[PDB]
């Protein structure tokens, strides 16, 4: 019993993970993820981010991979984490160029190392990010709703270098998102009740 | 070059450290920062607004009638209409409130309080009522004179439409207080006028109210 | 007692003073107007107000879609951004007892019970009519209605104050919007307090006023 | 035969060993540990604090982490240091989210490597420490004596990243703790007798 | 000397970065630059042209 | 950037170095010092004491 | 809905891989390759570059060397970067000297650590390269058409420092090459219709 934390910039900025996924890997005779890398999924940070309305953040991604065992030794591989930013068609075909077009942003890194840790800018046509749309995507007259178009970051796509290696190993990689910067406008109340789906607000009760 | 040697724990990875890192688009200049109203940058504005309790948390109580009290015109002198335990992280009226939703992130909580009381029936409605606040390991009040003891203040419906109470910087961290309130007089309202009212108690924070000790959210939902 | 004349028209009031401006900021001109064209008060439907009565909710500019002589400028210009000023006024007598929360959601993400689908065009964009709440406590966003204070509201007492006047500014994250898509704030009448009378049901009338105070047009079309 | 170092900074200041412990990994077809990070335990540690009453210092928190054999080789493990404060309630369900929750602070490192080295601030209701408390647990009115609910840090959670790597070597970890920015007041007698157990002054003779 | 710390990320491969390295050949002098007619520092001037 | 090289000796664990570190929970406020009587600076003053 | 990075300097200015090859190694009881580095190979980069005529810059190149698996483990092998200027014959007798030369410059890296990343200088007769170049190839009256001899930078040429090593892993090796202080003079049109051949301008259509 018995102001400088309180702030917004504090309150909001820290380290989750927003993204969880371990590809099998024996032998193939893809290995690949992409994801829109949103704050609806992890439902912590969602809840975190629900009691605002816009926000305006630079989000702070890094990347930690780590090698499980299914004695051999842990070989060290090379992994390319690529960011597609919105607007960048995909017609996947592997084995040869899109990755490597030097118009994404790509980075390199062993599995031994600092965690490679990237900074992506603030990228909207409008002011600041909408969590709270109301209305219909674009104009189709009934579009979609609930998701605007208007904010879309963009997908992080990461693969591994080297060509397949002969071992039983699965590779594990979890992506952390810390954002900085942060600005905030119309706060709203929590919502107590249980998420039913990450598409839209429809509650249970 | 210059000489340096790596220090204890050096290339691990820290969730709240704080530095700044290679940026991923260089070049590109992000859209210009319109002024958008309500800007917040604390977030003990979010709190110092006041939010509706919910004291007729009962059994079998689901619904819009948890934000009000009946109160009819056969209630006898001196009976008890409820009590409101202080605890944020138990479940009292004050669970899920603006002060009480944000506090759930935090630990320690230093602060003084407030509550607001409405009265929403007619305007011809007769009677006093009696606010008294429970000091921590107060003696409860059995009927009213020990209520009487502690800081009081003598409310009418037809005077005064609302209350203003001011309770003196509670604590709490990871039985103190309460709130007593009884019938002073009977109820009084004409033939036409319905025989029950309600009433809709308010709290916020002050300016002395301070947070601490960031944490996980208890409620998953 | 006070008139407030807008324009060519007025509506008796309630005398005005210290008016709730949202988040304490007054709708201003971006840094032709619509002071002439469309600028007086569009009265709605007045809605009747029963003891069951759970609510309404009307989206801006969803009840404003084909209004008088703003139903034009909606499907003819490009953009726009507009101010609102919303006056609720609720005449009753003295022995009427209740309460009125008049509450301003900033973008509102309605919602379904016990269901993952999600609602169609017919839904969400209802018009002038107007919708009702479904679970007026959830407030149908999934929230909790007791933490609801922290937009801007006043409160209409049958006690005190029978009438209610709110100001909101242009919110939005581009300057200009979709007249038919986006809807930027709502208006929403949450009746905590039921109504109770001698009588066994009664009729009390609310009505909503709306005024596009101080907004612009571009792109220019048909 | 025939005052700088007398100060108490440099007297209190020591780096000493507060927990070991080594948990059995051979085949598991769980691993981790959580402590209330003390210094009642180490009984070099105990009687050098037992001289004063209340204390304030930062502990300084440095995992050193060594793996035995029980030729193949050793691989490099990832492990996650976690501290867990004060007020946080613990419902293990293992294999998902409370670790990686954004609010604990975390902490990743190889085997191979400068020795992961955090500084923990000063958390507490009251101005410092107590080491000496007369009185009982909260108001329980019959409450626990001699442990003061005002003043607990918390407890070090750390387990391994990687999931189960088919070896069966023993990972042995080192936590020191060295404090800093210490201040006195009040200083006792000297214990000279055995400490029959740490959870009071009870002595034998 | 001076003691450092490596942060998280470091030693990666960026495709975006721009930072100086050491260069292949030194004490080389380029050829000088004579003036060339039309020079281009602005992708917008080329859109600007019907 | 600037070219440094690992000097004899570094990496290592040493018990009694003295050198600042990332600290564990950033953006908060210990507890002010409220004045404690009997504050003991250097061991010497205890004993002095008979 | 609804002029800094516009700059050619940024426009021109990307990570992209302009040689991408991998040797087959098993057992050989040569390993090495030599290219011109030339921007006409990679289609992405070359059709950026065939907007602008003349072009001053500053080659910076970055060589990524990946090893894969056709569990023994992946050994650490030393590489030998070496950068051929335009001018030196290559009479090639390898297992001798000619590589070791102190004339051009070298580079060595490992496997595991920072790519390996040199700046290549302007090295021009002229005032800036030549992109299009309308005429034929020296004074051979009938010389080559569509190729500038005034313009070669050299031959990068990369090996293995160590010998034969018994394992049957392939060295997969990445070259990107992000230029530095453009300058542009004289822009083109776009060639819309695809390359049949990189040594002339000729259209299928």
């Amino acid at each position: 019993t018995v102001v400088s934390e309180t702030l917004v910039e504090n309150f909001l900025s820290r380290a989750a993970l927003v993204s969880k996924r371990s590809f099998e890997y024996k032998d193939h005779t893809k290995n690949f993820f992409k994801w829109t890398i949103n704050t609806r999924s992890f439902v912590q940070l969602r809840r975190k981010l629900e009691l605002f309305t816009y926000l305006r953040f630079d989000a702070e991604i890094t990347i930690l991979t780590t090698v499980a065992v299914n004695y051999v030794g842990l070989p060290d591989l090379t992994l390319q984490a690529m960011f597609v930013p919105t607007g960048a068609l995909t017609p996947e075909k592997q084995d040869s160029f899109h990755w490597q077009s030097g118009s994404n942003a790509s980075v390199f890194f062993k599995i031994s190392d600092p965690p490679a840790r990237i900074t992506i800018p603030f990228m909207c046509i409008n002011s600041a990010y909408s969590v709270f749309y109301d209305g219909f995507a674009g104009f189709e007259k009934n579009g979609l709703y609930g998701i605007n178009p208007a904010d879309t970051i963009g997908n992080l796509c990461v693969r591994i270098v080297n060509e397949h290696q002969p071992v039983g190993f699965t590779v594990t990689v979890r992506v952390y998102m810390k954002p900085k910067h942060i600005k905030a406008w119309a706060p709203r109340p929590p919502r107590t009740l249980p998420y039913m789906s990450i598409a839209n607000a429809n509650y249970k009760g | 070059g210059v000489p340096t040697y790596l220090l204890p724990g050096s290339g691990q990875f820290l969730t709240t450290d704080d530095h700044s890192s290679a940026p991923a688009l260089p070049c590109f200049n992000p859209t210009p920062e319109m002024h958008i109203p309500g800007q917040v940058r604390n977030m003990l504005e979010v709190v110092q607004v006041e939010s509706m309790m919910e004291i007729n948390n009962t059994e079998s109580a689901v619904g819009m009638e948890r934000l009000k009290v009946d109160i009819s015109a056969l209630t006898d002198v001196d009976q008890l209409l409820f009590n409101i335990p202080l605890d944020i992280q138990l479940d009292g009226p004050l669970r899920n409130t603006l002060v009480g939703n944000i506090s759930r992130y935090y630990t320690h909580w230093s602060g003084s309080l407030e509550m607001t009381f409405m009265f929403c029936g007619s305007f011809m409605a007769a009677g006093k009522l009696i606010l008294c606040y429970t000091p921590p390991g107060g003696s409860c009040p059995t009927t009213r004179e020990t209520a009487m003891l502690g800081t009081h203040i003598v409310w009418d419906f037809g005077l005064q439409s609302s209350v203003t109470l001011i309770i003196p910087w509670i604590s709490g961290s990871h039985n103190v207080g309460y709130v007593t309130c009884f019938m002073q007089t009977n109820l009084i309202v004409p033939s036409e006028s319905s025989d029950t009212c309600s009433l809709i108690g308010f709290i916020a924070a002050k300016d002395d109210f301070s947070l601490r000790l960031m944490r996980d959210s208890p409620d998953i939902g | 007692v006070l008139q407030l004349k807008l324009g060519n028209s007025a509506i008796v009031t309630q005398e005005a003073a210290n008016y709730c401006c949202a988040y304490g900021e007054w709708p201003n001109y971006l840094p032709t107007q619509p002071e002439t064209a469309t600028d007086r008060f569009y009265t709605l439907k007045s809605v009747k107000w029963e003891t069951g009565s759970t609510g309404w909710w009307w989206k801006l500019p969803d009840a404003l879609n084909n209004i008088g002589m703003f139903g034009q400028n909606v499907q003819h210009h490009y953009l726009y951004r507009s101010g609102f000023l919303i006056h609720v006024q609720c005449n009753a007598t003295k022995f009427h007892q209740g309460a009125l929360l008049v509450v301003a959601i900033p973008e509102h993400q309605r919602g379904a019970h016990n269901t993952n689908t999600s609602p169609g065009f017919d839904d969400i964009m209802k018009g002038e009519e107007g919708g009702t709440f479904n679970h007026p406590y959830v407030l149908d966003d999934g929230t909790s209605l007791a933490c609801a204070t922290i937009f801007p509201h006043q409160w209409i007492n049958l006690r005190t104050n029978n009438s209610a006047t709110i100001v909101l500014p242009w919110m939005n994250a581009a300057p200009m919007d979709f007249p038919l898509r986006h809807n930027q704030w709502t208006l929403a009448i949450i009746p905590v307090v039921p109504l109770g009378t001698r009588t066994t049901s009664s009729m009390v009338p609310i009505t909503v006023s709306i005024a596009p105070m101080c907004c612009e047009f571009n792109g220019l079309r048909h």
